[PDB]
């Protein structure tokens, strides 16, 4: 298990994190105002953060 | 500026007295249910009783308190060995947690049992009742209508010695007997 | 394995089974400026001891001196 | 032998105990 | 090398020195103040342990080690020991020297018809010994501070002796232990 | 700086959001309204740990219904921010 | 330095004069501990402080002047030590050198012992006194009176034991002189 | 003595550390669980403050490291970077040259190390 | 740092700025501008040169010289080395010892010398029953009683 | 193997003649010093000191008429934990603090109780709601807390612990 | 009681054989328990003269006295060896750490 | 080969182990469990009765508050009250479910920040809080 | 009032202090395997363990290393702050499973593997997020492009 640690981005950045959920409530916001547009906007720079990381 | 604590609250009994009172004071007795050594307790044993370890370094106020603030009251930082103290002393929690978790889903299921002790400890120890149910314990039931009189423990502490300042009891006495080492 | 030759603390005077007994500690110190040291408790617990200071400690001595040798002088 | 670490244990030096500064705002901005 | 081979020695006319006249670096005279040991009816190897530890110097709380610096005991009516029960007969003094003939096993009856003072310089030199062997200098030099007066007659009224007021905890009389 | 014992107030902020994530908020609310009057006098003017346990505060009020407060708060939080020299960046985010 | 304090007046104007001047305190640090005076420096190990920080220390067993001792059962409260930091170094190489006879084997361990060295400010106390305590009864003295001895103090002869070494007559009866006065 | 004579009870002190350490609101009702978990899992030690920041002072993890030399991942990456033959490490699997002895029934043992259960090692060695 | 100065005034890092071992032109580009702007009191000198000397050096204010070997070291590793550079004043080695843990030695009180607790002696708490004195008409009763007691159990 | 030849290559100087002249015989003069100073400094020095230490204060005790034997068990007693060297430091450097300790041990004074169990409010049992409040335990717990807040030092906090409580409400804007 | 022989072990410091912790009749009538499954009550059981002032204590062959009390009632006579007595016969062998308690 | 005699201080030691030897099994032949009532103190019938004869006369022991807290009647006295208390208790970090039927739009922390962020916490020394907390969702 | 106590009745057990004051290496190894049992390695440790019958057969044959505290679950709920009305059931059901040295697996590398699928269920949980991100992503892309063209 010293080959194969690993660590969290949830943890070692809070930033990361707090952007994260951040966006996650922002495109439940943008679900529930039927905004579709938006909403994928959203998910897009959420995916792109993820993978940034 | 300064920390002095027993305890996780801070709180203590009532240290001094009412003036004019008498004092409570410690067992100096060493805690021992034999009454007859009568020993003061050790340094050690005094340092086990103020609610440390054996030992000034451990479990005390000496470990639990900052060794510096800084000046505007600014606390220290986390130590991998603070950390590594705080785990352990969470270990005996979760450690006493579980076993009492343990014993109460096995008086749950029913699993503790009325005869105190196991069987190794039942066919050592002649202390430990025999728990036979519908008969007497020793042969059949005693009569319904005191050992020591007869068993003599008398120890006797000096050894009595052989009359030679008397001619007759001298001889009278005599132990007609053979000194012979082991071969 | 050799002797040991660490210093060794001389034996002190044994106790009669009174020292056993709680409030009563094995202690025995009573001295001649025992009366100055005035014990004072602290909120705290702890305690704060008044005593004289060390030139008034020894000024007693010098005092006691004296008048051991107003006597028979005073010698080199 | 396996450890039990039954007694006080203390932990281990290692690389993501560093200490990570926090990112800053520039100073223009 | 540091310690010279050319040294002095008991039979070069130099002769040996006595640390109390003698000034060098671990000798400090200058704090010690003298007392008055009466060994009427103490037993000898008692009175051998507490002179010997004011003379050490160890009855201080600044006590170093490699510095000597030692109380002036002045022990007096050495005539007047007391030894417990039998053992003034049967306590072994015992020497070996060099040459055909290394026995001399000596009964502290003799030594003490010899010199009674040779009987607590022995003591001394025992309690001494017993924390300092390995260096000549650590072993000799206290020794000279004890001024053994085997009665109450001594030179010693212009030092002021305090009399050194001491009984011994040791209920159980002394008992000759050495392999 | 002035002396206010820190490790005790941190300590009593600690227990706060633990209230708070315990899932008790009026009580984490007080607790946090103590620490913030600590350090609403032990830190200088747009100092980061203000700021910070002032968001914590804005957080507190917000989950007890007072939302005007929490408001009123969270952009007083933001005129600090605009006032710090370099603020942090994760704090800038956590408030916002 | 704020003063004693006691609910007495007259054990607060007696002992206030006692607590002035140069304070020595006991402090626990890193399992050592140290005599502290004010301006002198220890070198205790390693603390995680900016250099020229000013720290203020959290376990104290013991502060004295000239006059008064506090000792702290385990503890002490209201004392105030502030040193700061000068420096943080690793100190004189102890070299531990590890051969077993036996092997073809030689460890050569290097232990500098890192440390930081601290220079002292300030030593200020600030009691909370109850009362006045009877230390040969066990007691807290109601009524506090400086001029009267707490604890009274007796010489011994009794001419009962004949064989009690005489320690010389001036030793032996000298009565000491009154403090709080 | 080194015969005690007292509860075990006090070899495991409790005072210091109640159940709010661990619960931390346990004398309201929620049972709420907050344990540090390991001693594995310390991320390190951070400041309190911006105003007293941590010192700098290093380790043997830290102030015992060589400078990087590039790996197959950071010249994949960037061709950029690849300027000379020292560059051109082969797999990483290779460790080096055998640089011990193999011995047998002890271990893998040193060059200039003991000798003593070299027999069958020499012997090995020369060559129903 | 003594009473609010730093000890150390320059500090000396040679460098190739061309060749090769890039280790102390990495320190030049990510780790220096951040000790520059936490000390801006000491002085750096750089020295670029052909072949460089590969080792960090500090000077202090006593006329002191320290050096650390940088050779093929991380500049993690340098940064460390002069941040250890910083923090010594570099008056003196001791060991770390019992007696070496206080730098001086003082009393507040005074120190102890052999005549401070010499003069006094042993006393007793409650006084003394003296032998030789006049008894009491009570006392007189009580003791003759004793006397009278044991010689009329005796007798 | 390594003999550690080029290290101790440079200390000869310690070395008297025949061996800081001749190389092999120096470094084994001092490979033979260095391992058995480790060997000595490891298992003994330690015995060594805190012997010095303990004669010391016995000495010190011995002074005012009693030991080390009691004055150890009654620093347990008490509670005080001076490490011997600490007493060998006061003893030497501050006669009189080491007196008052010795006479702290001597007197009756009762030495302070065994720490507390840390106990469960009454509070905790009543049950909430009964039928926007905080829990009683809890605002208990929190006067328990400001309280040891105000203990520490004087502060510009003040002493006064309700209001201080009732902190909250100052940053709370009134609809 | 008799024909069986308690068999004992037990850890013997010092230089002649004795046990460092010499026995009494508690334990006497716990080996009966647990080797012979003999129930009697231990205060009926009397050491030898030498060995009331100590305890048992020594290594090797030792012997000590069980009184059985009732039997005139059973009309026991010259079937056993005497009517009130049993010699119950305790051997002890030194142990080391490993093997044994105490 | 052993030569000298063992000193008697060391055999008084050994002594005292068989004693704490005993001292155990007389622990080991206590119960398993103890019937107790809900209104009376914990500490009614002990089987320390000798016990405190013997040690516990007048001296204040290391357990005082804690026998303190024994010897003082029990402050849950009915069934009823301890179910009427623990009903109310709510578990946290369960897992599966809560009730909440009565008001919705009281949130919990983890329905508003999430499950993979914790507040930041204070960190010092004697304010330590659990770190890393991706590492224990075994 | 010398009567019974009105019961209901409640059964309360035991809690076994142990300390251990002997060396292991001093005894045999099934000694030693009863001390491991008990979670003891050294000497100067000490462990908690439930009153259970399997614990008395252990501390039984260990008796003369091991010395022994009792704790019965009322005077446990008291040495530590505990309401009177929270069992240690819910406790533990509270605590997490994920705590230092959580299972006795039976060798050394079963014990690597276990930490190893510990480390492989956190990459497993951040690749799954992603990957859920993706597929709703995915989704809301497919009902736009399917809204759009219709
Ligand atoms: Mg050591």
């Amino acid at each position: 298990e010293e080959k194969f640690v690993y660590f969290s981005p949830f943890d070692y950045d809070r930033t990361f994190a707090l952007v994260d959920q951040c966006l996650e409530r922002a495109e439940t916001i943008f679900n529930e105002i039927g905004d579709v547009e938006g909403a994928i906007r959203v998910l897009q720079q959420r995916k792109e953060m993820i993978d940034k990381k | 500026y300064s920390e002095a604590r027993s305890n996780y609250d801070g709180t203590s009994l009532p240290a001094w007295p009412a003036p004019g009172k008498k004092p409570t004071y410690p067992a100096a007795l060493s805690e021992l249910r034999l009454p007859q050594p009568r020993m003061r307790k050790t340094r050690t044993e005094w340092m086990y009783y103020h609610g440390h370890g054996g030992c000034p370094g451990k479990y005390g106020p000496s470990r639990e308190i900052a060794d510096f603030e800084y000046a505007d009251g600014t606390p220290a930082s986390i130590s991998g060995r603070r950390f590594a103290f705080k785990h352990h002393q969470d270990h005996l929690l979760v450690q006493l947690i579980r076993a009492a978790a343990t014993v109460e889903r096995y008086d749950a299921s029913g699993l503790l049992p009325r005869i105190p002790g196991t069987a190794e400890q039942r066919n050592w120890d002649p202390a430990i009742p025999l728990f036979l149910d519908d008969v007497d314990e020793q042969g059949r039931p005693a009569p319904l209508r005191d050992p020591s009189a007869f068993v003599s423990d008398t120890v006797k502490l000096r050894d009595d010695k052989r009359p030679y300042w008397s001619r007759r009891r001298w001889a009278l006495t005599d132990k007609f007997l053979v000194p012979k080492s082991p071969k | 394995p050799k002797k040991d030759r660490r210093f060794r603390v001389q034996p002190l005077p044994s106790l009669h089974a009174n020292s056993l007994a709680d409030d009563t500690p094995l202690v025995t110190t009573t001295r001649t400026l025992s009366p100055n040291f005035r014990a004072f408790a602290l909120q705290d617990g702890g305690v704060f001891f008044t005593h004289p200071s060390h030139e008034q400690v020894m000024r007693v001595g010098q005092n006691i001196l004296a008048e051991e040798t107003k006597a028979t002088g005073m010698t080199s | 032998v396996t450890r039990l670490y039954t007694s006080y244990y203390t932990g281990v030096l290692y690389p993501n105990q560093l200490v990570q500064p926090k990112q800053r705002l520039p100073a223009d901005v | 090398p540091f310690k010279s081979v050319l040294r002095r020695h008991k039979h070069h006319p130099e002769g040996l020195p006595l640390y109390n006249d003698m000034s060098k670096q671990w000798l400090c005279r200058e704090g010690e103040r003298w007392w008055l040991l009466d060994a009427r009816g103490e037993q000898l190897p008692r009175v051998a342990a507490v002179a010997a530890q004011y003379i050490t110097g160890q009855h201080r709380p600044d006590f170093t080690p490699g510095m000597i610096t030692g109380d002036h005991v002045v022990i007096v009516n050495i005539k007047d020991v007391v030894m417990v029960g039998d053992q003034w007969i049967r306590v072994p003094i015992t020497w070996q020297t060099a040459y055909p003939g290394g026995k001399y096993r000596i009964r502290l009856t003799d030594m003490y018809e010899r010199d009674p003072c040779m009987l607590m310089w022995w003591f001394l030199k025992d309690e001494v010994n017993r924390h300092f062997v390995r260096k000549l200098k650590t072993r000799i030099a206290p020794l000279e501070k004890a001024w053994l007066y085997e009665d109450s007659i001594h030179p010693h009224a212009d030092k002021n002796p305090r009399p050194l007021c001491w009984t011994d905890p040791e209920v159980k009389g002394w008992k000759y232990r050495d392999p | 700086r002035p002396y206010v014992p820190l490790g005790e107030v941190a300590k009593l902020e600690l227990q706060g959001d633990y209230y708070m994530e315990g899932g008790m908020f009026q009580e984490a609310l007080e607790h946090y309204g103590v620490v913030a009057k600590a350090y609403n006098y032990a830190y200088p003017e747009n100092h980061a740990q203000r700021i910070g346990i002032r968001i914590k505060l804005s957080a507190a009020f917000r989950q007890t219904g007072r939302l005007e407060s929490s408001l009123a708060n969270i952009e007083e939080v933001l005129r600090m921010l605009d006032a710090s020299t370099r603020p942090s960046l994760e704090l800038i985010c956590e408030a916002l | 330095a704020n003063g004693l304090r006691c609910p007495d007046a007259l054990i607060t104007r007696t002992l206030n004069p006692l607590l002035n001047g140069p304070k020595f305190a006991v402090i626990y640090c890193g399992n050592h501990q140290y005599k502290v005076a004010v301006g002198d420096v220890i070198a205790v190990q390693r603390l995680r402080v900016e250099i020229g920080s000013h720290i203020a220390l959290k376990k104290v067993l013991m502060v004295g002047g000239p006059r008064f001792t506090a000792i702290g059962r385990p503890l002490l409260e209201g004392v105030r030590v502030t040193a700061q930091v000068e420096e943080q170094k690793r100190m004189r190489n102890v070299v531990s050198l590890f051969a077993t006879p036996g092997r073809r084997h030689v460890r050569w361990v290097d232990a500098p012992h890192a440390a930081t060295i601290i220079r002292i400010c300030e030593i200020f106390y600030s009691p909370n006194v109850v009362g006045e305590l009877d230390k040969y009864k066990g007691e807290l003295l109601e009524t506090f009176t400086p001029g009267q001895h707490t604890n009274p103090v007796y010489p011994v002869d009794d001419g009962y034991d004949v064989f009690r070494k005489k320690d010389k007559e001036a030793m032996e009866n000298a009565t000491t002189f009154l403090d709080l006065l | 003595r080194y015969r005690l004579f007292h509860p075990r009870r006090e070899a495991i002190p409790m005072h210091m550390c109640p159940a709010k350490t661990i619960f931390p609101l346990i004398n309201s009702n929620n049972l709420l669980v907050k344990t540090r978990n390991s001693w594995e899992d310390f991320t390190g030690r951070k400041e309190f403050d911006e105003d007293h920041p941590l010192p700098v002072v290093g380790s043997r993890l830290n102030g015992r490291t060589t400078q990087h030399k590039w790996n197959h991942w950071d010249q994949y990456l960037n061709p950029q970077i690849t300027q000379s033959i020292k560059d051109l490490t082969p797999t990483p699997e290779y460790v080096g040259m055998r640089c011990g002895h193999n011995m047998i029934k002890m271990g893998w043992m040193k060059i200039g190390g003991s000798w003593k259960y070299s027999r069958g090692y020499n012997d090995r060695r020369r060559v129903r | 740092s003594r009473n609010g100065e730093l000890c150390l005034k320059k500090v000396i890092i040679s460098y190739c700025p061309s060749n090769g071992a890039p280790n102390t032109r990495q320190f030049l580009a990510t780790h220096l501008p951040h000790f520059h702007a936490k000390y801006p009191s000491v002085s750096i000198d750089l020295r670029p040169r052909l072949w460089p000397e590969m080792a960090i050096t500090g000077v202090y204010r006593d006329g002191s010289e320290r050096s650390y070997n940088t050779k093929n070291l991380s500049p993690m590793g340098i940064f460390l080395r002069l941040n250890n550079l910083v923090s010594t004043a570099n008056d003196y080695d001791q060991p770390f010892c019992a007696s070496h843990l206080h730098f001086q030695r003082r009393s507040v009180q005074g120190t102890w010398n052999p005549w401070l607790w010499n003069y006094e002696t042993e006393r007793r708490r409650t006084e003394a029953p003296q032998w030789r004195r006049k008894l009491s008409e009570k006392e007189w009763d009580y003791y003759v009683g004793q006397y009278s007691a044991q010689m009329k159990q005796e007798e | 193997h390594y003999r550690a030849k080029l290290e101790l290559d440079r200390i000869r100087s310690m070395l008297r003649g025949r061996a800081r002249l001749e190389r092999k015989v120096g470094l084994k003069r001092l490979f033979f010093l260095m391992r058995t100073q480790t060997r000595y400094r490891v298992e003994q020095q330690a015995h060594w000191e805190r012997a010095i230490v303990r004669k010391n204060v016995d000495s010190a005790a011995r002074e005012h008429g009693t030991g080390w034997q009691h004055l150890r068990n009654e620093l347990g007693r008490q509670n005080v934990m001076l490490l011997p060297r600490s007493q060998q430091l006061l003893a030497q450097y501050e006669p009189l603090a080491f007196r008052a300790v010795v006479e702290l041990c001597a007197s009756r004074i009762p030495p302070p109780p065994p720490p507390v169990v840390a106990s469960v409010p009454e509070e905790s049992y009543t049950l909430w709601p009964p039928a926007s409040l905080s829990h009683p335990a809890a605002r208990v717990e929190l006067r328990c807390g400001v309280e040891r807040v105000l203990r520490r030092g004087p502060s510009g906090l003040g002493n006064n612990v309700n209001e201080l409580i009732d902190a909250w409400k100052e940053f709370d804007v009134s609809p | 009681v008799n024909t069986g022989y308690l068999l004992f072990g037990r850890q013997s410091w010092g230089q002649g054989f004795l046990i460092n912790c010499p026995l009494r009749k508690r334990d006497v009538a716990q080996k009966l328990w647990e080797q012979y499954k003999v129930r009697i009550d231990p205060r009926l059981i009397e050491f030898r003269e030498k060995d009331r002032r100590t305890g048992i204590q020594e290594l090797g062959h030792n012997w000590c006295w069980l009184y059985l009390p009732g039997a005139e009632e059973l009309g026991i006579n010259r079937e056993v060896y005497d009517n009130k007595r049993v010699k119950v016969r305790i051997h002890v062998r030194k142990m080391n750490s490993m093997f044994a308690l105490y | 080969e052993l030569l000298h005699p063992l000193p008697v201080r060391a055999r008084k030691m050994e002594w005292l182990k068989r004693d704490a030897v005993e001292e155990n099994e007389e622990i080991l032949r206590r119960p398993y469990y103890t019937i107790k009532s809900y209104a009376l103190p914990p500490a009614v019938g002990r089987q320390e009765s000798i016990h405190n004869s013997n040690n516990i006369r007048g001296g204040m022991h290391s357990s005082h508050s804690l026998d303190l807290i024994m010897r003082q009647p029990r402050r849950v006295k009915t069934p009823e009250q301890l179910r009427a208390l623990r009903d109310r208790l709510r578990f946290i970090g369960v897992t599966g479910p809560m009730p909440q039927a009565t008001s919705v739009s009281t949130k919990s922390y983890t329905d508003t920040y999430g499950s993979r962020l914790r507040p930041r916490y204070p960190e010092s020394w004697d304010t330590v809080p659990p770190h890393q907390p991706s590492r224990e969702l075994l | 009032a010398a009567a019974i106590a009105p019961g209901p009745y409640r059964r309360v057990g035991n809690i076994f202090i142990v300390h251990c004051d002997d060396h292991p290496f001093k005894h045999s190894w099934e000694v030693n395997r009863m001390l491991r049992e008990l979670r003891l390695e050294f000497k100067g440790q000490t462990t908690i363990v439930p009153d259970i019958p399997q614990v008395r057969k252990r501390i039984w044959r260990v008796r003369h290393i091991v010395k022994v505290d009792v704790l019965d679950l009322d005077e446990a709920k008291a040495l530590i702050g505990v309401p009177e009305h929270i069992s240690f059931t819910d406790l533990a059901s509270q605590l997490p499973p994920s705590f230092g040295r959580v299972k006795a697996v039976p060798s050394p590398v079963i014990r690597s593997k276990m930490n190893f699928m510990k480390l492989r269920r956190m990459r497993l949980r951040d690749v799954l997020h992603r990957d859920a991100l993706e597929l709703r992503l995915l989704e809301l892309k497919r009902s736009a492009m399917k809204n759009a063209e219709q």
